[PDB]
């Protein structure tokens, strides 16, 4: 029945998370890493 | 907000978008094929 | 029929509330302590070099 | 240096200090970031010593 | 309109609602909802870097987090009694195995 | 042969030594601190952001806004139950 519907609505999260998460809450994490990492370093 | 970073997506991640579009045309087929059980 | 699977996850929560919500509460203050403590003593050793 | 140390008398906000704030004080912080990303090094090394991965595993 | 894509939009708000209001002014301190987050990306770094263990491993590595998240936080909606099954629709899921 | 002079050749020297490096990293790193927490913007409100600075701050730091949240969904699903079965 809804396998268009959960199919296509599901692709389009997925690659939505894919280059959000990508381009948005890993580096902002990896701030934290290299900034701790150089103030730590000095 | 959140500091956007042009995070390599196109340039590396191809082949999984390829591979949903074909599962796309491969769904296509199938409710065009198997959806009338 | 429904309500009593929520009954059982009431309880459940009541019992993280008990147990789970302390320890998580002491693992984050102890590592919270932790980077506090050596974010400052590499400042305070660095000032010493400046001093030095 | 007597004034650097007056400096750092005064000004260490080591429990509200904003990473922004690193960022506009060190846009190299910016610049090995963005290239920690876009090379793939997702390693961060020298970091798991001082500062442990305090993970699951 | 479908509950599904709806339950997909939670998700998307849930995470909304794990960095953003996380993160406290964009703080060092990495604060205790922070801490989590920290764990979950140093328990998947120190996995990936072992377990492909190439010298381009980590070109993957949000691609081996963000396959892990969908399913980490789809497990924890359906977990409510008064809830429809979220990723049960095994079609949708093995047809994600089939994409990957 | 002569009176030899290293007493005074420090000004050319001071560059390549290791504090050096150190010290023009740390006297950059100094002026930009802010003093005593200064400019923390403890108010602030978007609609939904007292929501965070009450809950969701490193004081507080507690779970139970996601409780509501659970609560929310008991709010939602149950009442998707008033609207299905």
């Amino acid at each position: 029945f809804y396998f268009m519907n959960q199919l296509t609505y599901g692709f389009l999260l997925m690659i939505t998370l894919l280059i959000l998460f990508s381009q948005f809450f890993l580096p902002m994490i990896l701030r934290l890493y290299v900034s701790r990492l150089f103030i730590s370093k000095l | 907000m959140l500091k956007r970073f042009p995070t390599p997506i196109l340039k590396v991640y191809w082949p999984f978008f390829v591979a949903g579009a074909a599962v796309y045309y491969g769904m296509s087929k199938a409710a065009d094929l198997s959806s009338n059980t | 029929d429904e309500s009593i699977l929520l009954l059982t996850f009431l309880g459940f929560t009541g019992l993280v509330a008990k147990y789970l919500a302390p320890a998580y509460k002491d693992f984050a203050d102890a590592r919270m302590k932790k980077v506090s403590d050596v974010l400052n003593a590499s400042r305070n050793k660095h000032v010493e070099a400046v001093k030095d | 240096l007597q004034s650097t140390l007056d400096n750092i008398q005064s000004a260490r906000p080591f429990d509200e200090l904003t990473v922004d704030d690193l960022t506009k004080i060190k846009p190299e912080i910016d610049a090995k970031v963005e290239e920690m990303v876009k090379k793939g090094k997702w390693d961060v090394p020298g970091y798991k010593d001082r500062f442990g991965n305090l993970n699951v595993m | 309109l479908t509950t599904f894509s709806l339950y997909t939009i939670i998700v998307l708000l849930v995470i909304t609602s794990l960095y953003t209001l996380t993160n406290n002014n964009n703080k060092i301190i990495g604060s205790r909802w922070l801490i989590s987050q920290e764990a979950i990306y140093d328990t998947i770094m120190n996995m990936t870097k072992g377990q492909i263990g190439g010298k381009n491993w980590g070109l993957y590595f949000p691609m081996i987090f963000t396959l892990f998240m969908f399913i980490f936080i789809a497990n924890l909606i359906s977990m409510i009694p008064y809830s429809f099954a979220l990723s049960a629709h095994l079609v949708f899921i093995i047809s994600l195995s089939i994409v990957i | 042969v002569s009176t030899l002079i290293p007493p005074k050749v420090v000004s050319s020297k001071n560059i390549g030594s290791a504090p050096n490096a150190k010290r023009i990293a740390n006297v950059v790193h100094f002026y930009k601190s802010l003093p005593q927490g200064p400019a923390p913007a403890i108010k602030a409100n978007t609609r939904l952001a007292r929501y965070k600075a009450k809950y969701f701050d490193g004081d507080n730091a507690s779970g139970k806004p996601l409780w509501h949240f659970a609560l929310g969904i008991i709010a939602f699903g149950y009442s998707m139950e008033y609207y299905f079965h």
